[PDB]
RNA sequence: UAAGGUGAUAUGAACCGUUAUAACCGGCGAUUUCCGAAUGGGGAAACCCAGUGUGUUUCGACACACUAUCAUUAACUGAAUCCAUAGGUUAAUGAGGCGAACCGGGGGAACUGAAACAUCUAAGUACCCCGAGGAAAAGAAAUCAACCGAGAUUCCCCCAG
RNA sequence: AGGGUGACAGCCCCGUACACAAAAAUGCACAUGCUGUGAGCUCGAUGAGUAGGGCGGGACACGUGGUAUCCUGUCUGAAUA
RNA sequence: UUUUGUAUAAUGGGUCAGCGACUUAUAUUCUGUAGCAAGGUUAACCGAAUAGGGGAGCCGAAGGGAAACCGAGUCUUAACUGGGCGUUAAGUUGCAGGGUAUAGACCCGAAACCCGGUGAUCUAGCCAUGGGCAGGUUGAAGGUUGGGUAACACUAACUGGAGGACCGAACCGACUAAUGUUGAAAAAUUAGCGGAUGACUUGUGGCUGGGGGUGAAAGGCCAAUCAAACCGGGAGAUAGCU
RNA sequence: GUUUAUUAAAAACACAGCACUGUGCAAACACGAAAGUGGACGUAUACGGUGUGACGCCUGCCCGGUGCCGGAAGGUUAAUU
RNA sequence: UGAGCCUUGAUGUGUAGGAUAGGUGGGAGGCUUUGAAGUGUGGACGCCAGUCUGCAUGGAGCCGACCUUGAAAUACCACCCUUUAAUGUUUGAUGUUCUAACGUUGACCCGUAAUCCGGGUUGCGGACAGUGUCUGGUGGGUAGUUUGACUGGGGCGGUCU
RNA sequence: GCUUGACUGCGAGCGUGACGGCGCGAGCAGGUGCGAAAGCAGGUCAUAGUGAUCCGGUGGUUCUGAAUGGAAGGGCCAUC
């Protein structure tokens, strides 16, 4: 899954980018808490 | 009854063949699990019985969209 | 329409009517107890017991109407928590239940044949469930054809055992 | 045509052929007003968890067979004129 | 009727009257007959509708070869002296018939299988709530008062009233015998017999259901039906058998 | 005590007792496509299953075969790639 | 922790052989001013013969075939071999922490007069468990069936071309 | 002693079977072996030594090869 950063999640990737992330991680931790958001543009 | 939420996917019948091809009736099930998908537009957890092809279809089109299209349904969640 | 009539077994009694509101026939209305989807609660159907309001009042009491559930919407309310949300109350609209076949879909046998039997057949038949209509379904090419062209769907006859 | 009438009736009766008939309600064909309904013209758009695939199954006359095509339970997954 | 063979003491029928078994549909072949004849004939459908139209199509007039293909020939083979199949009638459409095929296919007849329901008013078990058990015996634990003991232990009397205890009516059963066996009764009667305060019995209501229940277990019981209930349907199952 | 209602009441079944065995609780196990329920508002001195069947004296040898438990080295082994 | 990725170190002495060789050497110079011969880590390989590493006190020569060898010396020389450092690099696996999915037949609060359910707070477990598809094993728990004929009746025996 | 007739395509006519099938066979064509030659040779002195069909496998064959060219497949021939 693709997703834009929202904030430095010290993991891996910083604001206001697109990022390979797992669908898991992306679906129940960043996108619920704010951090990320899908890259639908 | 299991049936998913998101894509309308329910039990199927279909046969059991063996190597001898004897028939036997049988059922596929989808994959069904409960989940609880969180909603920017609401701040709130919804909760779906929605299969695993349901949650793929939740993230390319978002939980907004299925919700729309599950009202427009009429199905209550 | 009318000189006869008050359904039949079923005769009698008491009457009605004769030129026109007797009777009969048709259209539209009126009444339409109780049970039954039964719908106020309940129940061993044709029964038992209520609540609310209005109106009758000599306390006794009587009458009328409403009061089910689900879905939809709206209004007003309203928790855990601030806001909300869930829930709650009220109102309007709709549905339920029944019915012979036909129709669409969800499931779906076995006896039988195979000269036994398991692939197969019987047969997507019987049956069960859901839904709709006077018909239903399908239907307007991501189709056939064979480089010639046809031109949505449905049904009948050949193709063709 | 038919039925009845004390036996078998064209002319006894009821009917029939034919000619008519509706105050009221109605279905249907058409018309006129109407209420929310909308044509045509130009330019664009032109259906994505989708086709296809892997695994299982079913329907196609077609029993996996060299098996096209459709539908899918599961896992994936485009190009977009 | 069935048989090698029946008066057979092998089967069937008490008698009469009525009903009762080779049919229908569609294909295919042969025969007869009728029309037309290298032609014959239409099917759906249209139709003032048993006419007429409709020739789509089917059969036939050409066969050989697996096939391309060849063609009164063709195939085999490198090729036939060859050899196989063919070449010198006439078919086709009705009508009637004899067969065949698919349908319940001459009629009656299973035991069984599957699907959907109806049954726990009988019986099996359990759950809830009520009831019954005359009368008479036996005499456990325990206690009391003594003896006893260092204290117990133990011992005697009185008391006590236990127990799937005893004898025996109601109540529940059913061991023997006789009767009966078209019975008084589709399991009873008479004389005896077992339990009879319990793992008892019983009234009322409820629950468990068919490949399932329930079973102190017999394949027992599940409405006089049980090695898989009953009713309806598949169903006119199939029956090389009578 | 129970049993083949309706030809068998027994030496059969049950029984208290004994043993093996499973089960740590959302227990095993059973009914149920699942929810759930029983087990049990119990918890290993409990509950299920199996066999033997009061009591007394006992219950000897065999683990090759079939099961069950334990082991993971090695061999052979599916889907998938 | 196991496949590939500056691997610059990548061995490799049947037979001989100062001389630890599969062969192209760029088939003969490299070389000298990054400094040629106590290398002030020392092993990797060590059959231990020596290929042999920032350490060069020496700041410039050891050295090439040449001699023995079935080639001729990997002298700035490109694919050097059942080993590893490789910049880690993409990745299976295992193990260990986490919490955010999920579980909760833990507690408490709320709908709510309700040991159902749902919502919230929290505790625990936690990517495990559990379910779906595919797949191997077991599977008389259950189901469909098979289990020949002759025959001096059938069985047993014998036979079947 | 030499050899491959334990040949290829047919086959008049028979025999034997319900049939499937089985057997005997001169002669013809091609090309071979032996013999100087006539001639003999398509297995063994004869009668047993075996299984149909389907489904497939291998090699030939351009016979077909679903729009066309191929190919897959199928057919025919040999064979398991
Ligand atoms: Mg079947
Ligand atoms: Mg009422
Ligand atoms: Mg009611
Ligand atoms: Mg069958
Ligand atoms: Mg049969
Ligand atoms: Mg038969
Ligand atoms: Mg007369
Ligand atoms: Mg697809
Ligand atoms: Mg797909
Ligand atoms: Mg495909
Ligand atoms: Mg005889
Ligand atoms: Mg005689
Ligand atoms: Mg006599
Ligand atoms: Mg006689
Ligand atoms: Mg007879
Ligand atoms: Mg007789
Ligand atoms: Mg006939
Ligand atoms: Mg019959
Ligand atoms: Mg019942
Ligand atoms: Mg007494
Ligand atoms: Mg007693
Ligand atoms: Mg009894
Ligand atoms: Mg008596
Ligand atoms: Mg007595
Ligand atoms: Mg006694
Ligand atoms: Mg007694
Ligand atoms: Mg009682
Ligand atoms: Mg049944
Ligand atoms: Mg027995
Ligand atoms: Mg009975
Ligand atoms: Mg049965
Ligand atoms: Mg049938
Ligand atoms: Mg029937
Ligand atoms: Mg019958
Ligand atoms: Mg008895
Ligand atoms: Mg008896
Ligand atoms: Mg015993
Ligand atoms: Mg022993
Ligand atoms: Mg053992
Ligand atoms: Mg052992
Ligand atoms: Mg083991
Ligand atoms: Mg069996
Ligand atoms: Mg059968
Ligand atoms: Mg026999
Ligand atoms: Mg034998
Ligand atoms: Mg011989
Ligand atoms: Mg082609
Ligand atoms: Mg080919």
């Amino acid at each position: 899954m693709q997703v834009i950063l929202l904030d430095k999640v010290a993991n891996l990737g910083s604001l206001g980018d697109q990022v390979n992330v797992k669908a898991g991680y992306a679906r129940n931790f960043l996108v619920p808490q704010g951090k990320a958001v899908p890259a639908t543009k | 009854s299991r049936v998913c939420q998101v894509t309308g996917k329910r039990p199927v019948t279909g046969n059991n063949r063996s190597h001898a091809l004897n028939a036997t009736k049988r059922r596929f099930l989808p994959n069904l699990h409960s989940h609880r998908f969180w909603v920017e537009s609401e701040k709130r957890f919804v909760t779906l019985r929605v299969s695993a092809k349901g949650m793929r279809v939740i993230d390319k089109k978002g939980i907004d969209t299925v919700l729309a299209e599950l009202r427009a349904r009429g199905e209550k969640y």
